[PDB]
């Protein structure tokens, strides 16, 4: 869709990004408000539907996310999302463009705190395809 | 589509927010997030907001639909507050495949009484 005209280039230099490109805390932000029990089995059951909502803590960014390859119901590959890697946790991947940059997120989350450590990758492969 | 700022993405426009609100208080404006490439009528769109201190503020009829570019919300609120001083930044979020994002930072100031 839209990019701007050099996105390595934002995605190095920009501070939105930098602060963003290493391993920071993470949380699972779905049913805010709901007991920690539910909102531990929604997590779950939404990641196995390849979706969630996790922000970065720290700078308070809040972002949908879709585990599925930037191409394209359907259950995710374990490339997406990953329940064996480490037991208690599941690592995630999720494409999509940030502020005009195709990026990807990789992060896991505890499957019990609902929270972990994540960051932004800058996806090359589709960044020249757009 | 009314008054309009830039969001950090190129393919996006949005309202222009009030500085600073009350919680919970009908907008000034209906919010508005305006896409400029070609996307799909019927693509849910969604906002989210947060900050240092309150992470994950809870919003009120965070949703839209595009119909002609433009993603129109229903009363979209803030309910959730940023605290001392500190405002919102803004994510937006198209669900297109992959999904594309536009935050938008320092866009509004939320406290429980406001102006």
């Amino acid at each position: 869709p839209r990019v701007v005209p050099d996105q390595r280039s934002k995605f190095e230099n920009e501070e939105f990004f930098r602060k963003l490109s290493r391993e920071c805390e993470i949380k699972y932000t779905g049913f805010r408000d709901r007991p920690h029990e539910e909102r531990q089995a929604r997590f779950q059951n939404a990641c196995r539907d390849g979706r969630s909502e996790i922000a970065f803590v720290a700078t308070g960014t809040n972002l949908s996310l879709q585990f599925f390859p930037a191409s394209w119901r359907q259950t995710p590959s374990r490339e997406y999302v990953d329940l064996e890697r480490e037991a208690g946790k599941v690592y995630l991947k999720a494409p999509m463009i940030l502020n005009g940059v195709c990026v990807i997120w990789k992060g896991w989350i505890d499957l019990q705190r609902l929270d972990g450590m994540g960051c932004l990758e800058f996806d090359e492969e589709r960044a020249q395809q757009e | 589509p009314g008054e309009l700022v830039r969001t950090d993405s190129p393919n996006f426009l949005c309202s222009v927010l009030p500085t600073h609100w009350r919680c919970n208080k009908t907008l000034p404006i209906a919010f508005k997030v305006v896409a400029l490439g070609d996307v799909p009528d019927g693509t849910l769109v969604t906002v989210m907001a947060g900050n240092d201190e309150n992470y994950s503020a809870e919003l009120r009829n965070a949703t839209a639909a595009m119909k002609n570019q433009v993603a129109r919300f229903n009363d979209l609120r803030f309910v959730g507050r940023s605290g001392r001083g500190k405002s919102f930044t803004l994510t937006i979020t198209v669900f297109t495949n992959p999904p594309q994002v536009a935050t938008y930072h320092r866009a509004i100031k939320i406290t429980v009484d406001g102006p």
